RNA sequence: GUAAAGCGCACGCAGGCGGUUUGUUAAGUCAGAUGUGAAAUCCCCGGGCUCAACCUGGGAACUGCAUCUGAUACUGGCAAG
RNA sequence: CGGCCCCCUGGACGAAGACUGACGCUCAGGUGCGAAAGCGUGGGGAGCAAACAGGAUUAGAUACCCUGGUAGUCCACGCCGUAAACGAUGUCGACUUGGAGGUUGUGCCCUUGAGGCGUGGCUUCCGGAGCUAACGCGUUAAGUCGACCGCCUGGGGAGUAC
């Protein structure tokens, strides 16, 4: 009767009735203890809805506090360790080991449903070892993306992303007074190497201008099969918009161009004529 | 947030004659003037701030608030204060364990629920004239002692209160609970069972509704966070 | 979870017109087996109603004390208007060497080795009262660590 | 820092203790209570009888000013003693502006001698005065049209107790208490006095330069027992009482209000 | 204080205690050593009676006393403040 | 210890300075002072009044009440050495939040007024922490400590017997 004495703050409860119902509760401090009162005398009260609509795996969870409490009380009856977070689509990626993840994923189509809608947005149940996995393949990547950002000498660059955290993606945001420590800042340079990173974002705003900033393709061009998106914007460098101009283009006019072929530039106008001409037809 | 001139021109500064006050507020005092002790406000301010501060984080997590005011001359303005924050207040006298014997108090609540229900939903009229005559006068008294709190449901999550020595009985039932305290705390009251407090003349008007005000606002803000 | 003694239970009179009106109090105590304890002490007309009171009053207003493994973490005297206690950390496998009330709290508290003696008054209600006062007061290593800016191999 | 010690040195310099300063603003009316806020520990309840001029109506709104009094602090809870008071430093200042000139020309309106002297009344008040003041010669306003209007000439004032007589006509003519006590004294002079505490046996009237006087319970009225003085008088107030009896032994002159 | 228990009040010998600084001494105090503190008994580790009690080897202990050699914070003595 | 005066005389407190330089605190035995009653010798003797007498009251009234009334009370010099001789609280020192007074100094301040701001001594009441069986005590401790002494160990028998 807590619960129904505003004794119990029950919020959302993500279960799935006819197999597990496991649902979190939070309390307002005052020596009440929410699981405790839903289970009872060694489960008095769970047995009643483990046998009410029927055989359900009922549990409670003691809810600490905000949403990165509820995560691991989500994946719980188990043994939660870490977690990683994100914006609007954080999606809780639980971090457990192999020999655990045995009962906590439980059934591949039921606890990863069940814990899906326990914070009501998505889980992502992985392994200890898979979170490094991922955790490595990202500090390359600020790095693994052909190093589109400040750019200088290289032998100097490996020694600056040696101890660079994060690599150098928009890192200007974050302290720039740390990498002064690092052996070797006289005038404010590496403070304006940071400088030449947010202006390689700005170069890449130039380049999505040079894909969107001075005009790309219209949908006609870039649904046609048998065409990407860089073949596409080659083909519309030379004045086309849409597929009908590309259409209008020969293969000595798109020969231009090096990075499509005369056979290739064929088809495409083949196929974009074709577009035109059968475009009454489905 | 609230500035030392305003404060100034409300009449925080002042605080009871000399004979009425109490040493543990020694601290919280300045000096002496004309035989009245004067509050200092370099130390009041800061710690006024960090108060507004915790009620706006206790808002932003939906904590109830309790404004209790049993001066009489005040009782206006903290209701006023608790309705334009939409929170709960005692205006008129503290009922004693109101909180620590709620469970008694919340039958209290109910029967004054049903009563409003009758007198506006039912329009049943038609009742025995002396009878009709006593339920609306248990009416007007529990809409007097708990027309407040009656949408409250549990026990408040934090007590903003405008006088300690006053309200000591809520006070009291506050710490045996362990609800947080944010008391306005003239020289003569005793700040031992406030958690939060708050030096400042509980008398005067004026300062009275300048607290309030400024109460209100941050929870205003915590409640839009 | 949690084990509950009642301690005692005395037939206390109130005289009125008519004659003795006879009443029940019902001294309980509770605990975790850990830290935590908490004492009750309840009245009613019969026993049963007065015991149910102490142990509700008991679950209320616990209080935590410091243990070290199974036993105290230094000698340690506690108070209550007659009844003084003095109790003594000990090795394991000796026991609750204690009397009476002061026992019951001491095994609900969870303490498993201890030498200890009431002086004074031995008034079960004010003998658990000193108890628990000299459990609460009792403090720990790492805390005398933090209360003097000092680690816990410097107090050793 | 500083800022606000020099704020307090600074707002002691901008107060001063008495009714002087005219500072506080009418902030909350209603009958029978005006409230105002001076610059003090808390705001004063006022009385509308301190407020209202001459015919008994009310006469200042939300925001007016007018100073009150001090140098008494908290009775348990609020501050002051009221603001009439003040206005009688301000009677006091025109009566010395007299001096300057050697003539305070007013209006002065004297029909009868309460103590002696012809009763001489200005804007609001009424003041007592003796015999000689009321006529710069015999000419006895009785013979006057009643209340007539001339002006106030100021034969004698006793400098100490506000006894203050002063000469209705003729525009063309221009310790300490107790050892010579026997100028009120002969059997029956009336004075006008401020009672001051009613201690339910009493009312105590005393106005006269440091003295006491008790018109305690048995005469105040024509009923003796059932009476009450709390109910029946007033309370700060300035009233009809003479004298009846004098000890300048045992400093008990034992006025009555019966006459 | 009211349960038993503050002399009716003082002065004051003996006695007890004694502000602060420096120097000195080394009586108290502390440290180490030597001598002794019988054996048995007690306690520790062992051994022997089938076990045990009992017997029994070695240790520890016997908290002390006396001496010698140091230490000098404290207490004391002496000298100056 | 209480009407004024005078003579001889002890202590206390404050104000500044100057000096001495631990000379101090406590105290078993010891010594002194010690209400009232009481004793001795000699004086005195108004009033009051143990004892006593009478009148009442009463069942009785060796009392209470009334009418009288002697020791004594008063003085001198001795003795007695006890009292709920009580704050039922040993003395000395140090330290710990406050308020309202009284009394007696004293410094400054325009005493511009009986006042304003301090700073000492003694003292009455209330009350905080703490203490206390509780009652209460509470900077004059019954709080927190030190020095020395006195005293207590169930009630009666008994503060009696020898």
């Amino acid at each position: 009767p807590e619960i129904g004495e505003e004794v119990i703050e029950i919020k959302a409860a993500a279960r799935d009735p006819g197999s597990r119902a496991k649902i979190a509760v939070k309390t307002n401090d005052k020596r009440i203890d929410p699981v405790g009162a839903c289970v009872g005398m060694r489960g008095a009260r769970v047995q009643a809805v483990s046998t009410e609509l029927g055989g359900e795996r009922i549990d409670i969870v003691l809810w600490d506090d905000n949403p990165a409490q509820f995560v691991i009380n989500a994946m719980a009856p188990a043994d939660v360790a870490s977690i990683v977070v994100d914006e609007d689509k954080h999606t809780m990626d639980i971090a457990v080991e192999a020999g655990n993840l045995a009962q906590a994923i439980g059934r591949n189509g039921q606890n990863v449903r069940l814990a899906s809608q326990l914070s009501g947005w998505e889980l992502n149940v992985m392994t200890v070892d898979d979170l490094q996995a991922k955790h490595q393949a990202e500090a390359h990547a600020a790095i693994d993306t052909f190093t589109k950002y400040l750019d200088i000498d290289e032998d100097f660059a490996t020694v600056l992303v040696e101890e660079g955290f994060s690599t150098l993606e928009e890192l200007a945001y974050v302290p720039m007074k740390e990498l002064l420590e690092i052996e070797g800042l006289d005038e404010p340079t590496v403070e304006a190497l940071r400088e030449r990173a947010k202006n390689a974002l700005a170069t890449i705003a130039q380049a999505q201008e040079e894909s969107l900033g001075d005009n790309k393709p219209a949908d006609d061009l870039l649904n046609l099969e048998g065409v990407d998106r860089d073949l596409a914007f080659k083909l519309a460098a030379r004045g086309v918009c849409t597929l009908e101009d590309l259409a209008e283009q020969g293969i000595d006019d798109l020969a231009d161009i090096e990075g499509l072929t005369d056979e290739k530039a064929g088809a495409l106008i083949m196929a974009a004529r074709n577009i035109c001409w059968f475009g009454d037809e489905a | 947030t609230v500035s030392m001139r305003d404060m100034l021109k409300a009449g925080v500064h002042f605080g009871h004659q000399t004979r009425y006050w109490n040493p543990k507020m020694k601290p919280f005092i300045f000096g002496a003037r004309n035989k009245v002790h004067i509050i200092n406000l370099e130390k009041t301010v800061p710690m006024f701030n960090e108060a507004l501060a915790e009620l706006n984080k206790i808002a932003s997590r939906k904590g109830k608030i309790l404004f209790v005011g049993t001066k009489r001359a005040a009782s206006e303005a903290v209701k006023d204060a608790a309705l334009s924050c939409d929170q709960f207040f005692v205006n008129h006298r503290w009922l004693g364990g109101m909180l620590t014997n709620w469970k008694t108090v919340r039958q209290s609540i109910k029967r004054l629920k049903d009563l409003e229900t009758q007198s506006q939903d039912g329009t049943f009229d038609k009742l025995t004239k002396k009878e009709a005559l006593m339920r609306t006068r248990e009416l007007e008294k529990l809409e007097n002692s708990l027309g407040g709190i009656k949408d409250m449901g549990g026990l408040p999550d934090a007590l903003f209160v405008i006088d300690a020595d006053h309200e000591h009985i809520a006070i009291k039932e506050a710490n045996n609970l362990g609800i947080p305290v944010f008391a306005i705390v003239d020289t003569n009251s005793d700040p031992d069972g406030v958690d939060f407090v708050i030096p400042g003349n509980d008398d005067a008007i004026r300062a009275v509704t300048l607290y309030l005000g400024a109460v209100a606002a941050t929870v205003r803000e915590g409640r839009s966070q | 979870e949690l084990q509950e003694k009642l301690i005692a239970v005395n037939r206390v009179s109130k005289t009125v017109k008519g004659g003795r009106i006879f009443s029940f109090t019902a001294l309980t105590v509770v605990g975790d087996g850990n830290g935590r304890v908490g004492f009750g002490y309840g009245k009613a007309r019969e026993v049963p109603a007065a015991i149910q009171k102490a142990m509700e009053k008991a679950r209320r207003n616990m209080i935590n004390v410091a243990l070290n493994n199974g036993t105290l973490q230094h000698p340690v005297k506690g108070v209550h208007t007659g009844s003084r206690v003095f109790m003594q950390p000990a090795s394991e496998g000796t026991g609750i060497i204690a009397g009476g009330a002061m026992r019951a709290v001491l095994e609900v508290a969870g303490v498993h080795n201890v030498l200890a003696k009431a002086y004074g008054s031995t008034n079960p209600i004010n003998v658990v009262r000193a108890t628990i006062d000299g459990l609460e007061n009792m403090n720990s290593p790492e805390m005398v660590a933090a209360k003097r800016g000092k680690s816990v191999e410097e107090i050793l | 820092e500083s800022f606000a010690q020099l704020f307090e040195e600074s707002l002691k310099e901008i107060e001063t203790r008495p009714g002087s300063i005219v500072r506080g603003v009418v902030v909350a009316i209603d009958k029978d209570v005006v409230l105002v806020d001076a610059g003090l520990k808390s705001e004063s309840a006022i009385p509308a009888e301190q407020f209202k001029n001459a015919q008994g109506e009310l006469e200042i709104q939300v925001g007016d000013e007018v100073d009150v009094a001090l140098d008494a602090v908290e009775d348990g809870f609020g501050e002051t003693l009221l603001s009439r008071e003040k206005a009688k430093r301000h009677e006091a200042w025109i009566t010395l502006e007299k001096a300057y000139e050697d003539a305070e020309t007013v209006t002065g309106v004297i029909n009868g001698k309460v103590k002696g002297g012809f009763t001489v009344e200005l804007n609001g008040i009424r003041a007592f005065l003796p015999g000689s003041l009321v006529d710069v010669r015999p000419v006895r306003d009785t013979l006057h049209l009643e209340g007539k209007e001339l002006e106030f000439k100021v034969i004698k004032l006793d400098q100490k107790r506000n006894n203050v007589v002063v000469s209705r006509r003729a525009v063309i003519e221009s310790e300490d208490p107790w050892v010579a006590i026997a100028k009120r004294y002969p059997e029956g002079t009336k004075l006008t006095g401020r009672v001051t505490n009613l201690t339910d046996y009493g009312c105590f009237v005393e106005i006269e330069e440091g003295v006491e006087g008790l018109v305690h319970v048995s005469e105040m009225d024509w009923t003796n027992k059932n009476i009450h003085p709390s109910k029946v008088v007033n309370v700060g107030d300035v009233v009809e009482v003479m004298v009846l009896d004098i000890d300048e032994e045992r400093r008990r002159i034992s006025l009555g209000l019966k006459q």
